[PDB]
């Protein structure tokens, strides 16, 4: 139940707030602003004395043309230049985003991962990806535990000499007996021979408790 | 004309800026004085010889913060290198039309260090101290454990552009 | 890096009415110029927020500080002093090294650098982000280190004993905890002495912080290189506006005031386009630190030399100006 | 008028070689610029790899 409710408010939330695909539009208008700057561009006369052709040409003889339109000839060739060259930093760009894209499509996707936030802030349970104009969203599902409570802990527990250390999970107690738990989920258990190993003399832990373990 | 901006003519040379005293000493068969970026600095005089300086009049840094156009058309101003109704000096300059406020809240506009800018109510322009987020403050002992009994499921989406 | 803004008028023109009227053709090219390096800028102050703003809340260091042997007096904020840092921040601070009207009008017999780059339309914008509030989310960070460990990373932060988390590092890496808890004391003193010598020999190295220093230098060096190619006349009779509009009629002084001001737009395209490869450069890096600040901070990564070389146990963040330090502990057989 | 230094300076006297031998330059430092900035992309993808 928990898990479909998520997903029920999550696309409830990607509908109601269109400020959310942020990037992919701005990517599409990058790139038609781009053109169109290059299209209005044409306007400008780098020191000749019209913007057009046809103006040069009706007026002007032949030798004393050449020279304005290699005038124009230069200017459009530096904005095109300068137009290849922002595209090319921008796709080195996108480039290193669709290699990030790509390994966390193989880690996150195909796997488990036991890095840090990286497939979603919290411990990591799956995720699941969906398309987008020029993209992917990443469904993360994780886990994240809450209300607390406080016990009492100690390191190992002296049982005649044999100090006894836990096998996997902390030592607790509420406030008269002594158990052995999981670090993330509060689940209390008896102490038995196992949950434990014994190595040394209770005279050198610093913090040993006095107790008794039920070995059957 | 001394310590204005103005426009001058010596020998022919032409320009506009502000003439100052200074303390340069030219030998007796130099004029002029230019800068690295050969700009004309130093000037003798023909009549009362003597050494000035020349340095332009424009200087320093304009921002306009601004609501937006369907908003209102109330408008701050921040002038960069200068020590300043309503005046607020930051160390990223003066701040004129807007109000300080001793609350601390998110950033709406960022302006320069550590101040941010709002428009909230009759409405107003506001500017404040950003806040880094709440205040928390565990109990540390060697005692004392924290166990979590339940948890909650959470999903979140990533986007990643392409192509 | 640092954020740049450069006004076109006043470095090809310069408060000239006979030029700006012929820059009006050209125009459209310098909207594009401001339009790239205020990219730069925004991003700026956006690298910073993904490696200091992992946290939420700023947590407060307890005020017992007993911590079984280990000693941490060294790392967290020292109150008995302004700015609120720590001795090796102090270090690090010191260690890397970086006006109105009429200070710049009245320093004209020294002739200053600064003074002479904002007369030329050139002007550099302050961080987001004060050295203070860094500090205070290095603090936070710290903090939650020490008296919650990993946990604070997912969730709510959970508080446990220091040697508690120290043999749950030591599992981890591949020894039993009773390895610890029976040599609590030389471990400690181990540490100590390890902190106590890293900052001795980062006091005694002068030329350690080199990527910081040629970062600043790089754009210095770029902001003066910028300012000195005012004195080329790219094919006119003067590099001097003044001298070709006092010798010349319009008609004339068309010519010669094109070409320089080709000249200087070419010089501007150029300098934006050095600008925006070495801010990629710079994304790659900030990057990485967030990555590193991710998973050896808030976590115990088992990737091979990614948080030092050796087993890893735990890592700590230092600020500085424009970077970032990790020290990682480190076990070795 | 021509892409060899050597005919213009053959033909002409050295102020109307000036302006062509301006413009030749300023194609050539064009040039070379372009290579450069080309160099250093492919140099920021060799490093990435
Ligand atoms: C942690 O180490 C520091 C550094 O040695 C200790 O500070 C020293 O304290 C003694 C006595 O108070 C002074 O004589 C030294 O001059 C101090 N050293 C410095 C560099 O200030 C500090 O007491 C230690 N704290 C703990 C809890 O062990
Ligand atoms: C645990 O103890 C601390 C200090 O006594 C207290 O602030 C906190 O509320 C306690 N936790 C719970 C769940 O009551
Ligand atoms: C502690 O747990 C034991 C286990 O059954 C129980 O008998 C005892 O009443 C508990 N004490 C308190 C104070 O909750
Ligand atoms: C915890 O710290 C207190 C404060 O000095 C100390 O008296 C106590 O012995 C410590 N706990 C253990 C198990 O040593
Ligand atoms: C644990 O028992 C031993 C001997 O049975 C005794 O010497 C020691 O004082 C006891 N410790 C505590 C905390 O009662
Ligand atoms: C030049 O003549 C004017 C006459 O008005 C006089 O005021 C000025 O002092 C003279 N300058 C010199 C250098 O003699
Ligand atoms: C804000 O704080 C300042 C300094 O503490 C104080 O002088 C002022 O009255 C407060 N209120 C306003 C509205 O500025
Ligand atoms: C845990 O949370 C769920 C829903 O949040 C609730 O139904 C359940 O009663 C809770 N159980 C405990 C032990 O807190």
């Amino acid at each position: 139940n928990q898990f479909n409710s998520a997903i029920g408010k999550i696309q409830d939330s990607l509908s109601s707030t269109p400020s959310a695909l942020g990037k992919l539009q701005d990517v599409v208008n990058q790139n038609a602003q781009a053109l169109n700057t290059l299209v209005k561009q044409l306007s400008s006369n780098f020191g000749a004395i019209s913007s057009v052709l046809n103006d040069i040409l009706s007026r002007l003889d032949p030798p004393e043309a050449e020279v304005q339109i290699d005038r124009l000839i230069t200017g459009r060739l530096q904005s095109l230049q300068t137009y290849v060259t922002q595209q090319l930093i921008r796709a080195a760009e996108i480039r290193a985003s669709a290699n990030l894209a790509a390994t966390k499509m193989s880690e996150c996707v195909l796997g488990q991962s036991k890095r840090v936030d990286f497939c979603g802030k919290g411990y990591h349970l799956m995720s699941f990806p969906q398309s987008a104009p020029h993209g992917v969203v990443f469904l993360h599902v994780t886990y994240i535990p809450s209300q607390e409570k406080n016990f009492t802990t100690a390191p190992a527990i002296c049982h005649d000499g044999k100090a006894h250390f836990p096998r996997e999970g902390v030592f607790v107690s509420n406030g008269t007996h002594w158990f052995i738990t999981q670090r993330n989920f509060y689940e209390p258990q008896i102490i038995t021979t196992d949950n434990t190993f014994v190595s040394g003399n209770c005279d050198v832990v610093i913090g040993i408790v006095n107790n008794t373990v039920y070995d059957p | 004309i001394k310590n204005k901006c103005v426009n001058f003519n010596f020998n022919g040379l032409t320009g506009t800026g502000v003439l100052t005293q200074s303390n340069k000493k030219f030998l007796p068969f130099q004029q002029f004085g230019r800068d690295i970026a050969d700009t004309t600095d130093a000037v003798r005089d023909p009549q009362t010889l003597e050494i000035l300086d020349i340095t332009p009049c424009s200087f320093g840094g304009v921002s306009v913060i601004t609501p937006g156009t369907n908003a209102s058309n109330q408008v701050a101003v921040l002038y960069q290198d200068v020590n300043c109704s309503n005046v607020f000096q930051t160390r990223a300059g003066c701040l004129i039309g807007a109000e300080h406020v001793n609350n601390s809240y998110e950033c709406d506009i960022p302006i320069g260090a550590g101040i941010c800018a709002s428009y909230q109510t009759s409405q107003s322009i506001i500017a404040y101290t950003m806040s880094l987020g709440a205040e928390n403050s565990v109990a540390y002992s060697n005692n004392s454990i924290a166990i979590p009994t339940n948890f909650t499921i959470s999903v979140t989406t990533e986007i990643l552009p392409v192509s | 890096m640092t954020k740049t803004s450069v006004d076109c008028t006043m470095y090809i023109c310069g408060d000239s009415t006979e030029c700006s009227n012929l820059l009006l053709q050209y125009g459209s090219f310098c909207t594009q110029l401001n339009r790239a390096l205020t990219g730069i800028a925004v991003e700026q102050d956006k690298n910073t927020q993904e490696v200091f703003a992992q946290v939420k809340q700023i947590y407060k260091t307890p005020p017992i500080k007993d911590f079984g042997g280990f000693n941490f007096s060294q790392i967290l904020p020292d109150p008995s002093k302004p700015s609120k840092r720590s001795p090796i921040e102090d270090l690090l601070f010191n260690k890397v090294t970086l006006k109105q009207y009429g200070d710049c009008l009245g320093d004209i017999a020294a002739r200053d650098l600064i003074c002479a780059q904002k007369f030329n339309g050139l002007t550099v914008l302050p961080p987001l982000l004060t050295d203070e509030m860094i500090a205070q989310y290095t603090s936070a960070l710290l903090a939650g280190t020490i008296t919650s460990g990993w946990t604070f990373g997912a969730g709510p932060a959970l508080q446990i004993p220091f040697p508690m988390q120290m043999a749950y590092r030591f599992n981890g890496i591949g020894v039993t905890q009773n390895v610890l808890y029976e040599n609590q004391k030389l471990i400690a003193n181990q540490f100590n002495s390890a902190i106590g010598k890293i900052q001795d020999s980062l006091s005694s190295t002068p030329s350690a912080l080199g990527k910081l220093q040629d970062v600043v230098n790089q754009n210095a060096q770029a902001l003066n290189t910028l300012v000195k190619q005012l004195s080329s006349n790219f094919g006119a009779i003067s590099s001097v506006l003044n001298d070709i509009l006092s010798r010349l009629d319009p008609p004339e002084a068309e010519v010669q005031i094109d070409r320089l001001i080709t000249g200087r737009l070419q010089s501007l395209q150029t300098y934006v386009t050095q600008q925006l490869i070495r801010a990629a450069e710079i994304r790659a890096s900030a990057n990485l630190a967030a990555t590193k600040m991710s998973e050896c901070v808030l976590g115990q990564s088992k990737r091979v030399d990614f948080c030092g070389k050796g087993y890893h146990l735990m890592s700590f963040p230092q600020s500085a100006p424009h970077g970032v330090v990790f020290l990682h502990v480190t076990y070795i057989p």
